[PDB]
RNA sequence: CGUCGUCAGCUCGUGCCGUGAGGUGUUGGGUUAAGUCCCGCAACGAGCGCAACCCCCGCCGUUAGUUGCCAGCGGUUCGGCCGGGCACUCUAACGGGACUGCCCGCGAAAGCGGGAGGAAGGAGGGGACGACGUCUGGUCAGCAUGGCCCUUACGGCCUGGGCGACACACGUGCUACAAUGCCCACUACAAAGCGAUGCCACCCGGCAACGGGGAGCUAAUCGCAAAAAGGUGGGCCCAGUUCGGAUUGGGGUCUGCAACCCGACCCCAUGAAGCCGGAAUCGCUAGUAAUCGCGGAUCAGCCAUGCCGCGGUGAAUACG
């Protein structure tokens, strides 16, 4: 058990926070829990949408919430009778009456969180873990990218003895603080246990 | 020192005499990094030599050191059996370190209650050719030579 | 008229002003022997002047804040030597061989975790 | 080297429950869980059954043992 | 004379939010007191890396609060125009005390 | 030493004040 | 950290002393930083993502 | 997450060798902190790791100046206090600078030795960062989770007790055995932090802990705050001591609904072992060790001598 989160490790450089708002030793923790409550439902609901991310900005009872997804349409709803019920949830929790944008993702094959979700999915439908991975890396690596890697945890194939499946292409230099490597995890639940899935995508250096 | 041959540290010259050999001696006296208290001690001990003696302290100091320098010492070694104390010459660098160390060590074993009083009397006895310092120095050379039988083990 | 040179050491800055005249050194107002009341050290801080036979040529107004008197002492060593080179650049050719020009970089090593003091590692039982 | 300040603490459970018994007479024991409360004058004579986490032990309050607390007489542990 | 401290978690979220008040005032008021830094109040957090035992690792976290000054000399009028709602920062706090 | 409450150092080390270490 | 104990949140403590922090994200009762209301473990995790704004990785 | 281990390694693609497991490359010579680089070579390249990119510290410059300063002048209740000024310090944001670039020597090359210039020189100092994998390592008591198991209860509430028991044994530490010291008085130098129902200047009561009163501060402009070791003067005079503060008696403050079990703190008294520690064993190679103090997290308060961090003073030694 070594190596740090490639994100927390790059927050300074090539990677910004999922919440960029100021506060003080009396506010912060509150505006904090809020975001957690936010993504709470968002991730419980917009799963099918393709919940690639949930950014949250602030100013004063104002909150950005630029929820990114691969299939924006699934957010909107019948004409828009959902992104009306979602904006509804906003004040349902915190009566801040804020925005709630939506931004499609330019190729969900470069969105590690998704790339991992995909793989996590397949694993639950009882797919071939190894191929699923061979393929994933391929897609991700296919639609551009300079490198990629995927890692499913243990109990592969329902095995009684946990293992750790690989697969990786191109470059995925982690020790290089400036690679800009998307990272995504996916907790693939299952009938015999849990299977962690991690995805990394290397794109552009300097 | 497995890679390189550690270069001897180069210390500044004595604030007063400008002698590096003295700064050394001071550092040895120093304990808990109180170079002041140290430096002080030494100097007051240099004055106690001005009175109780004739010549300037530096002269005595130099002489004292020069008498405590062992020109031979025994160093243990393992050889099919036990540990055979092998006599070998003592380098110039170590010759000094051992002298200054032994001075302070012998010095602080003295009965006089004042630090400076002890250093001065030891330097004096040392410069004269007596005192625990010179003793050890002789004790070593006694060990050495007296084990010449093993001398053919050199290093 | 006047000459200046900063000078820093082990985290302590010093303002040095060399003005022709006797040699009265006013560190934080007080006289040299005032601020450095019985510290065999001090003296050194004036070694840059003696290095060029001066000393009895300039009076010196000095300020200092940060660290400890010995640190401050060293800083001065730099200042007095720094200002002295400005005053006359031909003085660098003499203070370099003695290195009063260099800024002693030795600082305090950070206190690492796991260890007791940066390097002093905790002891352990029969391993 | 004791301490309290001003307001010698006593739990009302018995403070009143005891000062009432005075208004009448002596009572056959008085079990309580407030081993905190300070033993005050108007107790000398009564027999308070102090608990110890398992037992309700009887304690005959005497003058000499006023300033003390209840627990000091109802020992907690059991030793070798 | 316009005290206006700026405090953000980013040294550009402020250095921008302050670069506005810099020229959007020079173009309607005196040269202004320019933007002034001010020491930053850093907060470290030291947690044991892994859960359960292994108390000799930790890893460090810091949440540094930067500060800005500014101060527009002369409480102008036309300066207060281009400086009324032409902001751009998202993660900043700005107290006004002219 | 640092362990004698009734001393200057005793108060310091034990991070406190009182007679033996008053706040000026 | 059984729900039956995450009940604490309930104001009515009986006495202001009996109150305690507890992670707002896991229920963790020990090492629960105030400024975040999070536990040492939780702090670590979120911080790594980006859910903790301004919060970075200190080095010096 | 720990660990081997920041160790100098682990591999892949294609070609080539072998029936084959595999081999070559990655071996060899030179070199390096390093599979770092150079040369050679049936291999030619690539990936993970090393290095670099990020942070802090050394020097310098610009932008900004309620930090700073008679640098320089005027006034001064002579406090950088008032005016004034961005010079210097500094605060914090950007940029410069070092590349074996240059000089001599050795070398096939890499690079090694030495020199100048330079704040800094050959990875300038310290961080973050820890490969394919190993230990059926650690944690289901952080959380998540397959399975099993209890469901008037293996669930829930409360009061009380326990986690603080002791004939003993070990680990990690603290204070110390003293004169390079202990005590009192006076006096001087720091960095990094923290502060609203909080830091609390200052005044008075109390030996005091602390209390009553109450100014300022959204904190480079107020407070915690005294830095300590140090310097100067004086006391002690070698003694279980003016060393050392255990233990115990007594009085009291403060937090808290409540300090018996089981809080810290102050004051009087008591004043223990301990005279430098057997066999054996631990840390550290430079501002490091040693030594001196300061802040913080958690936190009502606290059993912190612990932990994480900050600066003062500042060594010895390395043949091998
Ligand atoms: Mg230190
Ligand atoms: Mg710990
Ligand atoms: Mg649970
Ligand atoms: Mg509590
Ligand atoms: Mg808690
Ligand atoms: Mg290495
Ligand atoms: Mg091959
Ligand atoms: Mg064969
Ligand atoms: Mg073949
Ligand atoms: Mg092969
Ligand atoms: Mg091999
Ligand atoms: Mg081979
Ligand atoms: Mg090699
Ligand atoms: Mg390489
Ligand atoms: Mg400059
Ligand atoms: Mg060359
Ligand atoms: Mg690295
Ligand atoms: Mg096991
Ligand atoms: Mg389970
Ligand atoms: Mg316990
Ligand atoms: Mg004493
Ligand atoms: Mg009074
Ligand atoms: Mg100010
Ligand atoms: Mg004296
Ligand atoms: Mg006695
Ligand atoms: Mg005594
Ligand atoms: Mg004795
Ligand atoms: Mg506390
Ligand atoms: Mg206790
Ligand atoms: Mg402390
Ligand atoms: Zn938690």
């Amino acid at each position: 058990g070594n190596k740090i989160h490639p994100i927390g490790f790059r927050l300074g450089i090539t990677r910004d926070w999922e919440s960029r708002w100021y506060a003080g030793k009396k506010q912060y923790r509150h505006l904090l829990l809020e975001d957690q409550r936010i993504r709470g439902l968002l991730e419980k609901e917009l799963y099918s949408a393709g919940l690639a991310r949930v950014d949250i900005e602030r100013a004063a009872d104002n909150v950005a919430v630029t929820v990114h997804v691969a299939k924006p349409g699934v957010v909107i709803g019948r004409g828009g009778e959902r992104i009306r019920v979602l904006r509804e949830e906003l004040a349902k929790l915190t009566g801040k009456n804020v925005a709630l944008n939506v931004q499609e993702v330019q190729n969900p094959n470069l969105s590690a969180p998704l790339v991992a979700q995909r793989v996590a999915e397949q694993i639950e439908r009882r797919f071939a873990v190894r191929r699923a991975i061979k393929q994933a890396v391929q897609r991700v690596m296919e639609s551009g990218a300079k490198g990629a890697k995927v890692i499913v945890s243990g109990r592969i194939g329902g095995a009684e003895q946990a293992r750790t499946e690989w697969a990786a292409q191109g470059r995925v230099p982690l020790h290089t603080l400036r690679a800009n490597i998307d990272y995504g995890f996916a907790l693939a639940r299952t009938t015999y246990g849990v299977l962690g899935v991690k995805a990394y995508i290397f794109l552009g250096e300097v | 020192a497995r890679r390189r041959r550690a270069e001897v540290r180069q210390l500044q010259p004595d604030l007063v005499y400008g002698d590096v050999l003295v700064t050394a001696f001071i550092n040895k006296i120093m304990r808990d990094g109180k170079k002041n208290l140290a430096a002080r001690i030494f100097y007051d001990a240099c004055k106690i030599i001005q009175e109780k003696t004739g010549q300037e302290p530096l002269k005595v100091f130099k002489q004292a050191v020069e008498n405590v320098k062992p020109r031979m010492e025994v160093r243990s070694r393992r050889v099919g059996g036990a540990n055979y104390q092998v006599p070998m010459e003592v380098s110039p660098r170590r010759q000094q370190s051992l002298a200054l160390r032994w001075l302070v060590q012998a010095a602080n074993q003295r009965p006089e209650r004042r630090a400076a009083v002890r250093i001065a009397h030891e330097l004096m006895d040392a410069a004269e050719g007596k005192g625990g310092a010179v003793k050890k120095k002789e004790d070593v050379e006694r060990m050495a030579e007296a084990n010449r039988a093993y001398a053919h083990y050199r290093w | 008229e006047q000459y200046y040179g900063t000078g820093r050491r082990k985290e302590a800055v010093a303002r040095v002003f060399l003005r022709p005249g006797n040699g009265k050194v006013t560190v934080n107002g007080q006289d040299f022997n005032e601020y450095f009341q019985g510290l065999v050290r001090a003296v050194a801080a004036l070694e840059p002047l003696r290095a060029v036979d001066a000393l009895g040529r300039f009076d010196a107004y000095i300020t200092v804040r940060g660290g400890g008197k010995s640190g401050q002492i060293d800083a001065i060593k730099l200042g007095i030597a720094r200002a002295l080179v400005q005053y006359n650049p031909d003085y660098r050719a003499k203070l370099k061989p003695l290195g009063f020009l260099t800024r002693d970089a030795r600082v305090v090593e950070r206190k690492k975790y796991g260890k007791h003091k940066a390097r002093r590692a905790p002891q352990y039982s029969k391993r | 080297p004791r301490s309290l300040k001003k307001g010698v603490f006593v739990d009302d459970h018995l403070l009143e429950k005891v000062l009432e018994l005075n208004a009448k007479g002596e009572k056959r024991l008085i079990k309580t869980w407030s081993r905190r409360s300070t033993i005050v004058p108007e107790m000398v004579g009564h027999t308070i059954a102090v608990y110890n986490g398992k037992q309700h032990v009887p304690v005959y309050i005497t003058e000499n043992m006023v300033g003390h607390k209840l627990g000091e007489f109802a020992p907690t542990r059991t030793y070798r | 004379k316009i005290r206006i401290k700026l405090r953000g978690f980013d040294h550009k979220t402020l250095d921008a939010s302050a670069q506005k008040i810099v020229e959007a005032a020079r173009r309607s008021g005196a040269q202004v007191s320019g933007p002034i830094p001010l020491p930053t109040r850093v907060r470290r957090f030291t947690v044991i890396r892994g859960p359960f035992k292994h108390k000799d690792s930790r890893e460090h976290f810091e949440l540094r609060t930067h500060n800005r000054l500014v101060d527009i000399i002369n409480p102008n009028r036309k300066t207060i125009e281009q400086l009324m709602t032409l902001d751009l920062p998202t993660g900043v706090e700005i107290e006004i005390k002219t | 030493g640092k362990g004698d409450r009734r001393t200057r150092r005793g108060k310091i080390w034990r991070g406190t004040y009182g007679k033996y270490r008053p706040r000026k | 950290a059984r729900k039956a104990l995450i009940e604490k949140a309930k104001r009515t403590p009986k006495f202001k002393v009996r109150a305690y922090t507890r992670c707002v994200r896991c229920g963790r009762a020990r090492s629960v930083y105030r400024f975040f209301g999070l536990c040492r473990i939780c702090l670590r995790e979120l911080a790594h993502k980006g859910q903790l704004p301004g919060v970075r990785k200190a080095s010096w």
